[PDB]
């Protein structure tokens, strides 16, 4: 039931919608990639003020409704076993993998091929 | 909000000319109908001038006034209701010397206060006088209301209904011979019958229900007691209720309340009458000492009612039971009876003696004839009370109001001043009453009024009036279209000073 | 305002003047009634998507099923569907011939009408046509039953009439509803549609049905009784549970050992009650609602067999055929709402516990045809192909008379009314022909819908009729234009079905002629 | 005034048929990518917010529950064909 | 010139709006007129079909929205409750006067003179209508040409004759030596499951509720009808007492010795029946109108007794006069000077319910009419052409003169008027112009329903002379003047001697209208 008012994204601009959702949390943790890397600030929901420029902590705040963007979170509970300090060099690594794979759906290759390839 | 200016006194001739307008038609026995529109979607085809403006919402307050005056007539006259409104509407339907003439309103009122002693000088020239010892003349004088009616046939009977009704209640030893209908004259309607069973009973019939079968069916010499206050135990002056919450205390008031009702109870009975009649009502252990006594239990009597019966069988006023004397009797009585007549209890105490009043029995098969009958006889007895005061006929069909505009035409020729326009004007606003019954005739109206004022000029001003029906010249005695003069003097006493009141008004202000 | 409105005096009811023709657009609405179920005529009849008031999906070609479902609001049109439902009556076929015949004649009335002839001449011409139908119908009739009661003879005729409904199932429905109506016959005017029940199961196909005698219910027996000859059977909508008083009869649970007592008071409540049962000698319990655990072993404990019947229906059945009522409250002991039946047993049938109520001593016309199916859809249209085939032979318990079908009697019946209104002088002659020309839609509407051209069929009708060749009717093919011998192909028609079909439809059409105008009223 | 479906809402003839045949299309079109061991996923997320992502024919029709009467009569399909075999659903409706 | 939330038409507008009212009402209502008419439906909004042609009902019932037209509504109320008939030709009289008598007001003419040119021609008309009317007797083969005449138009020509054996047959039954005739005596019932063509006479009296019982006689040739107003089920304690119980059990003891008043009542039906023909090929029945206990059913069954209960009002009235049993109320005062008599008493059996009838009676004055038909609708047309075609029997058989039908008299008056001068006014004879062509609006809405020309039509039968007296009608099948004297076409004395009186008063108040004023709307 609830078939009206039902978002749907399909097609190829599903692809390039799904890897313009994933650059925007890439873009956002590639700052503060290294020792020198820029902070962030987060404002908590009951008012609390910290800084911390550690990936694994950016993402368990960001709150995020895409659905792909939630996949992207449940990466760091994996990782943190067992790196637990590059978690954003991983979320950085994703982030161009994707952004390269765009120049490729306009030459006509199919998604899974391009999979293969990595 | 508020009117000022010229436009007040130009205001009041458009409202009055309005509700005039549609009267108009309304005037004379051929006169045409109308429709009214019910906010449901009803229509009420009737053609009287009483019903129709009474139902219209008019929204200006002076045409509240030509309403509220009309009312008033009708309770003195119920004849001539429409002619009034007519000839008010016509004497304020002239705006050229009120406003474009630029003559101040004083000086008009004047010209219509000199020109009212002058139409009512004229019909007493022209009047004729009246035997009322004749009951065949005073016949085709109220067949003017019978007319175009049901009771048509019975109109030999319905003539002798009101005459000797009005006849009795009138006193000429006063010096002023004053008639009222609405106390002494008071009519009651009986069901059961037909048109011809209806008589004037002699007496004061009092429609109380029979509430206890023992009671005085058929009394050869009645007995009739009047005291104005109730059979009750006595209270105290005021009107808090007495409750008793023990059982001991509730025998002490119980044997004051059968003490007191019993004590009252038994000096009415010591003289032995056959009925008690109270002013106030009477209360249940009241009655049971009155149907004890084998006596018709009357009350709720008003004091009109009860003086009345006074001076029928000789009774006596009483404040309280306890001060009956034996001056209170009901000697010289008729009859008494108590017998249901057409599925309802009556009370004839009716006699042989003529207590200054009466009392009209209207028989009739059905409630629908009975409404018919009654309305009927109402104004017939108005214009018996017309007649008897003035016993005066003036020539009708329009032949009274052309014979007093011959008259103020020429008077006006010896008038010098400003004054005489307007006094002219009345003359010419007189022939509106002719006018309409031409028009509702559908004969053409220059045609004939033109001839008709060649003969007033000529020949007698007391006849050549305006057959309605035919719509030819007649003379008017050779029909029976003369009127009392007491309703035409009423009516142009009432036109002018109407239209004398609306001039007076020059501003209208809202504020309490 | 001025201009007025043109003919609305009253309530605001919509009007048509003169040039607009109230008449037609009556029959324009009748007319729209007649397509929708034309294209369900025939075997190859489309069939119809139809959602329930109570969203459910629905997929039948049967035309009473789409009237009730369909809703029909205009007062000119119920008059048709008012025929259908007497169609219904003395009858149980014809259905789908008076919403196409009493269009067809609307339909032609609308040339005539435009000519200029009068309404009151086109309602004679038919009363007049329609009295020729009745005494030429008679002489039509080719065949008619053996009255040999044999199930050869019996399931032959049923090919017709199951045709257009079920298809397929021709031959199998045919000797399943045929095993059931023989065993009736035998009584001389005891035969009635009711005392026929279906009762379908969901199971694999329609060929795993059977036929089985007295009353088959799909619910198994809750009991252990396996067979008894007691009467009495007393039949309850109340399940059993805990017995409760209508009074008040408040129960206050508060330690555990209070608990155990008012449970155990169930068990001697329920024991009070199913006692008083087998005082009054009644073996045989019906339960509309659900059965207790603890019910089951004193069902055992005084040998009463126990039936459990979810649907309300099947207890109505009950009520009207052994005489037992369903009471209100608890297994009340009333010997006088009980009901009668002389074998009550339980058997299986299809690898299904099925309960069997018959009369042995006494004859009885009681039956029941058990049918399977995968689709609860497509089996519940089953059961309409029985009704309309136990109908047809319940219109030959009088006389009997067949005659052709396939739209072969109403060409042969065009044919000679066409020759009266030829000899008949006068303006009658012109409602005559359309009224003949009538007949013609049936066998256009059965060639539309198997994809054959219309025209080349009526062409061909008239050429083999011309000849004195009876009988001929049309080929059901879709390749094949051309026709068949009827006789010899075994589809007959019944005598009374065509008779009060044309009788029927022909009142309908001529009720609606003599309403020009629709005017709304208020109480 | 007086009409005959009220808000009914019916159709017939050509349309009607064509009408049904673009939405059987568009029920295939979800299963079409799905079929074979190498087919992509899908992602189906219900009411409560959870997403299900498999390429199973007969997990993802279940999820739809598509209004159009039309497209229930495929659905119901799939369903009869688990009871029989138990797969080829995606190759059934496709 | 008017006051504000309201409307006036000062100029002659107002009276062309009403005769645009009575113009719209007369083309609804011509279509109905005659046997060959069309048919009106009326829908109540509740899904209730009527069709009926009676001119009372198109009007009575149905609510016109238009405000005057529905004061013409009213008046043919009034017109059927005096004749019964004429309502359709009533209102197509009064359009045509407004018609007519428009051409002449248009050209300046006041209406109070056409208004009088009205009355002078009624006179006219109505002692014209003294020689047309024929003194003839009354038997059975002119109550039939009366019956068939009023019947044909309110039905489809098919039970005509069924129905014409019915009516004609009633009437003569319930008045004998000149007695005045009540159309009260005669009862309509309506059954159902049977065709239209099965209405038959009944006579006695159809019931309601019959005998529950399994030993309940089918039929009693004879038996003796008691009127009781009793009831026999359970009643309260009729002494002074009261209700003293100690359980649920003891209360109901009480209800055996308050059932003992009853029960000592049903015994002496029991005896009043032993005593007076208690024998073989005799029989008792209880007409009781309230209810009676299972119990005492049982033991007047067994005696042969057919019983009755849950009775109506009107249903033991006609009992009481036809049966002659005296309503008893106590069974104290039980004695057989209150027995009645009766003839066969049987219970037909419905498909659904269970009807008694106490038929064959000497003279009961009392009979009944019933009708079948296959639906509801049908069953309340024909109820209205029985009443409609008692009215037309009775008015016959009371007034002893008929006059012919078929438009013959509203031409024959219309040669009358014309060759008339005035008598009263020179320009009176306007209004009596416009009256003549009124009254010929009646031969020509019958050429029109039966589909023939409306000029043709009347130009033939008005060229009908001749020395002696000729009386000439439209004939709906052939269309040539037919006579309606000699085809057993015949109508009511009083019926046409109404519409003269009646189309003159309503068509002269229409015009007498000179404004048109909104009170209170």
């Amino acid at each position: 039931k609830d078939q009206d008012r039902k978002s749907r994204l399909m097609g190829l601009e599903a692809l390039k919608s799904h890897i313009m959702a994933a650059k925007a949390v890439a873009n956002t943790m590639r700052t503060s990639l290294g020792p020198n890397g820029l902070d962030k600030m987060m404002v908590d929901k009951d008012g609390d003020v910290t800084v911390t420029n550690d990936g694994a902590t950016i993402l368990s705040m960001m709150d995020v409704d895409h659905q792909i963007a939630k996949l992207m979170v449940e990466l760091s509970k994996s990782q943190d076993d067992e790196i637990g300090d590059g978690t954003t060099g991983v979320v950085v690594l994703a982030g161009a993998l994707l952004e390269e794979a765009e120049q490729l759906l306009d030459r006509g290759i199919h998604p899974i091929r391009i999979a293969d390839g990595y | 909000k508020r009117e000022s200016g010229r436009k007040v006194q130009s205001g009041n001739i458009n409202a009055a000319k309005t509700i005039a307008d549609i009267i108009r038609t309304c005037l004379g026995p051929k006169s045409m109908m109308k429709m009214l529109l019910d906010p449901m979607g009803g229509i009420v085809m009737t053609n009287d001038g009483n019903a129709i403006l009474r139902e219209i919402q008019v929204q200006h307050p002076a045409a509240k006034s030509m309403i509220e005056i009309s009312r008033t007539q009708d309770e003195e006259v119920g004849d001539g209701t429409t002619s009034v409104i007519i000839l008010a509407g016509e004497m304020l339907s002239v705006a050229e010397h009120f406003l474009e003439q630029q003559m101040h309103p004083t000086v008009v009122i004047s010209a219509y206060r000199k020109a009212l002693d002058d139409m009512i000088s004229t019909l007493k020239k022209i009047s004729i006088p009246v035997d009322i010892s004749d009951s065949d003349m005073m016949l085709n004088i109220i067949n003017s209301s019978i007319t175009t009616k049901a009771i048509s046939r019975w109109s030999s009977l319905a003539c002798n209904i009101a005459l000797d009704a009005v006849k009795m209640v009138q006193f000429e030893e006063n010096g002023r011979k004053e008639i009222d209908i609405k106390k002494y004259a008071r009519v009651e309607k009986i069901p059961g019958g037909i048109i011809e069973d209806s008589c004037v009973l002699r007496g004061v019939m009092i429609n109380k229900d029979v509430t206890h079968p023992r009671m005085r069916r058929y009394i050869k010499n009645p007995r009739i007691v009047l005291l104005d206050s109730s059979l009750e135990y006595k209270k105290g002056e005021s009107q808090t209720d007495i409750e008793i919450t023990r059982e001991e205390d509730f025998t002490r008031i119980l044997q004051m309340e059968e003490e007191y009702i019993q004590q009252l109870c038994e000096d009415i009975i010591q003289l032995k009458p056959d009925v008690v009649i109270t002013e106030k009502g009477i209360s249940d252990l009241a009655q049971h000492y009155l149907m004890r006594a084998n006596i018709t239990a009357i009350r709720r009597v008003r004091k009109t009612d009860n003086n009345r019966i006074a001076r029928a069988c000789g009774a006596r006023i009483v404040s309280r039971p306890e001060e009956l004397r034996e001056d209170d009797v009901g000697t010289g009585a008729g009859l008494l009876e108590i017998k249901k007549i057409g599925d309802e209890y009556f009370t004839f105490i009716t006699d042989c003696k003529d207590p200054k009043a009466c009392t009209i029995l209207l028989r009739g098969a059905s409630k629908e004839i009975l409404s018919e009958v009654e309305r009927n006889l109402q104004d017939a007895m108005q214009v018996c009370r017309n007649v008897l005061l003035d016993p005066q006929l003036v020539p009708g069909g329009g032949a009274s109001e052309m014979a007093v505009a011959h008259a103020l035409t020429e008077k006006s020729k010896a008038m010098t001043g400003v004054e005489q326009w307007p006094y002219r004007a009345v003359a010419q606003a007189l022939e509106v009453i002719p006018r309409t019954l031409i028009q509702n005739c559908g004969a053409s109206t220059i045609r004939l009024l033109t001839s008709l004022r060649a003969k007033h000029t000529q020949e007698n001003c007391e006849t050549w009036g305006v057959n309605g029906e035919t719509g030819t010249l007649v003379d008017m005695k050779e029909l029976g279209i003369w009127e009392p003069l007491a309703v035409k003097l009423q009516t142009y006493k009432t036109a002018v000073e109407t239209a004398v009141l609306l001039l007076r008004i020059d501003d209208i202000v809202s504020g309490h | 305002k001025a201009p007025g409105f043109a003919q609305m005096l009253k309530e605001g009811a919509k009007h048509f003047s003169g040039l607009e023709e109230a008449v037609y657009r009556n029959i324009q609405a009748c007319k729209e009634l007649a397509q929708t179920t034309r294209t369900a005529y025939g075997p190859n009849g489309m069939n119809k998507m139809v959602i329930n008031h109570l969203e459910k999906l629905f997929v039948t070609n049967d035309a009473a099923t789409i009237l009730r479902e369909l809703e029909v609001q205009h007062p000119a049109a119920k008059m048709i569907v008012m025929a259908s439902h007497m169609q219904e009556q003395e009858v149980g076929d014809g259905t789908n011939f008076v919403l196409v015949f009493a269009g067809a004649l609307l339909e032609l009335a609308e040339e005539l009408l435009r000519i200029g002839l009068s309404v009151s001449e086109v309602i004679e011409g038919y009363e007049i046509a329609c009295r020729k139908a009745h005494e030429i119908l008679p002489n039509l009739v080719c065949c008619s039953a053996k009255n040999l009661r044999d199930i050869d003879e019996v399931s032959s005729l049923l090919r017709t009439s199951i045709m257009s409904k079920q298809y397929g199932n021709e031959v199998f429905l045919a000797k399943l509803i045929a095993q059931a109506c023989v065993s009736i016959f035998p009584d001389s005017g005891h035969f009635n549609v009711d005392n026929i029940r279906v009762c379908k199961i969901l199971g694999s196909g329609i060929s795993s049905s059977s036929v089985l005698h007295g009353m088959v219910f799909k619910k198994e027996t809750e009991g252990d009784v396996t067979s008894v000859k007691d009467a009495k059977i007393a039949v309850y909508s109340c399940p059993f549970d805990g017995m409760i008083t209508e009074t008040k009869g408040t129960v206050l649970i508060k330690t555990a050992e209070e608990l155990m007592n008012f449970s155990k008071g169930e068990e001697n409540l329920m024991d009070a009650q199913v006692k008083a049962i087998a005082d009054t000698g009644a073996n045989v319990v019906v339960t509309g609602g659900k059965v207790a655990d603890m019910a089951l072993h004193y069902a055992n404990k005084y040998n009463i067999m126990l039936v459990r019947l979810n649907s309300k229906w099947d207890l109505r059945r009950l009520c009207k055929t052994v005489g037992a009522t369903a009471l209100p409250r608890l297994t009340p002991p009333v010997l006088e709402e009980m009901g009668h039946c002389d074998s009550v047993y339980l058997s299986e049938v299809g690898d299904t516990q099925v309960v069997v109520f018959k009369h042995e001593k006494e004859d009885g016309a009681i039956s029941t045809i058990v049918l399977r199916g995968s689709t609860d859809n497509l089996m519940d249209d089953i059961e309409r192909a029985v009704d309309d085939g136990v109908n047809t032979f319940k219109v030959l318990t009088r006389d009997k008379r067949l005659v052709p079908g396939g739209g072969a009697t109403e060409i042969e019946l065009a044919k000679q009314i066409t020759s009266y209104g030829e000899t008949c002088p006068g303006l009658e002659q012109y409602a005559i022909k359309k009224f003949a020309e009538a007949f013609e839609a049936i066998p256009r509407a059965l060639a539309e819908n198997s994809g054959v051209k219309a025209n080349e069929v009526i062409s061909k009708l008239y050429a083999v009729h011309q000849e004195g060749n009876k009988n001929v009717g049309l080929d059901i093919e879709a390749e094949v234009p051309a026709v068949k011998d009827m006789l010899e192909a075994g589809i007959l028609d019944t005598y009374l079905g065509k008779y009060w079909a044309i009788k029927l439809a022909t009142n309908a059409a001529v009720t609606v002629l003599r309403v020009d105008q629709i005017i709304m009223a208020k109480p | 005034v007086i009409l005959l479906k009220e808000g009914t809402d019916s159709s017939q003839g050509i349309p009607q048929l064509v009408s049904n045949i673009s939405a059987c299309q568009v029920i295939a079109e979800a299963v079409r990518t799905t079929l074979g061991p190498r087919g992509m996923d899908k992602l189906i997320v219900d009411g409560r917010g959870k997403a299900t992502i498999s390429n199973d024919g007969a997990t993802i029709l279940k999820l739809l529950d598509v209004v159009h009467p039309a497209a229930k009569t495929l659905v119901d399909i799939a369903k009869s064909q688990d009871a029989e075999v138990g797969d080829g659903t995606t190759s059934v409706t496709l | 010139t008017l006051n504000p939330k309201a409307e006036v038409a000062r100029a002659q507008a107002a009276l062309a709006v009403n005769i645009s009212a009575a113009r719209g009402l007369q083309d609804v209502l011509r279509t109905n007129l005659g046997p060959k008419g069309t048919m009106k439906m009326l829908v109540s909004g509740a899904g209730d079909i009527k069709l009926t042609k009676d001119g009372n009902v198109l009007l009575h019932e149905m609510q016109i929205q238009h405000p005057t037209a529905s004061l013409i509504a009213k008046v043919a109320t009034a017109q059927d409750d005096i004749t019964g008939d004429g309502t359709t030709s009533n209102v197509l009289i009064i359009g045509e006067l407004l018609k007519q008598a428009d051409l002449y007001i248009s050209e300046g003419l006041h209406p109070r003179i056409i208004t009088e040119g009205f009355e002078a021609a009624k006179e006219k008309a109505l002692q014209f209508l003294e020689e047309v009317k024929v003194s003839r007797e009354m038997d059975r083969e002119t109550l039939i040409d009366v019956a068939r005449t009023s019947l044909r138009t309110k039905v489809h020509a098919e039970l005509a004759d069924v129905l014409t054996e019915a009516v004609v047959d009633s009437i003569l039954a319930i008045k004998k030596q000149d007695e005045p005739i009540d159309l009260f005596m005669i009862e309509i019932m309506e059954m159902k499951h049977k065709s239209e063509t099965d209405t038959s006479l009944i006579r006695g009296l159809v019931l309601d509720h019959g005998a529950r019982h399994p030993d309940m006689k089918k039929r009693v040739e004879d038996a003796y009808i008691l009127t009781c107003n009793v009831s026999l089920e359970y009643e309260k304690t009729e002494v002074n007492s009261g209700f003293f119980y100690k359980s649920a059990e003891e209360r109901e003891k009480l209800v055996k010795a308050e059932r003992k008043f009853i029960e000592d009542r049903v015994k002496k039906i029991i005896e009043l029946k032993r005593k007076v023909c208690g024998d073989s090929d005799k029989g008792f029945v209880v007409i009781n109108q309230k209810g009676i206990d299972p119990f005492s059913l049982d033991a007047l069954s067994k005696e042969g007794i057919v019983a009755l209960r849950r009775a109506k009002r009107r249903n033991m009235e006609r009992l009481t006069l036809a049966c002659g049993g005296v309503a008893l109320n106590s069974f104290d005062d039980l004695s057989p000077d209150c027995l009645g008599h009766a003839g066969l008493v049987y219970e037909y059996t419905l498909g659904e319910e269970k009807f008694t009838f106490i038929e064959k009676c000497n003279n009961p004055r009392s009979v009944t009419l019933l009708i079948k038909g296959p639906n509801k609708h049908t069953l309340t047309q024909i109820k209205d052409a029985v009443r409609d075609g008692l009215r037309a029997v009775k008015n016959a058989i009371d007034d002893g003169c008929v006059v012919p039908g078929a438009g013959a008299v509203e031409v024959a008056m219309a040669e009358a008027l014309i060759k008339h001068k005035p008598s009263v006014k020179g320009r009176a004879q306007l209004g009596v112009q416009a009256f003549a062509d009124a009254l010929l609006i009646i031969p020509k809405v019958l050429a029109q329903n039966s589909g023939f020309d409306l000029q043709e039509t009347l130009v033939k039968i008005q060229a009908e002379h001749s020395e002696s007296g000729q009386l000439v009608g439209v004939d709906l099948n052939t269309g040539e003047p037919m006579v309606a004297a000699e085809v057993g076409v015949w109508d009511n004395y009083c019926v046409k001697k109404q519409l003269l009186h009646s189309c003159t008063v309503i068509a002269t108040n229409i015009l007498l209208v000179d404004e048109i004023m909104r009170a209170g709307m």
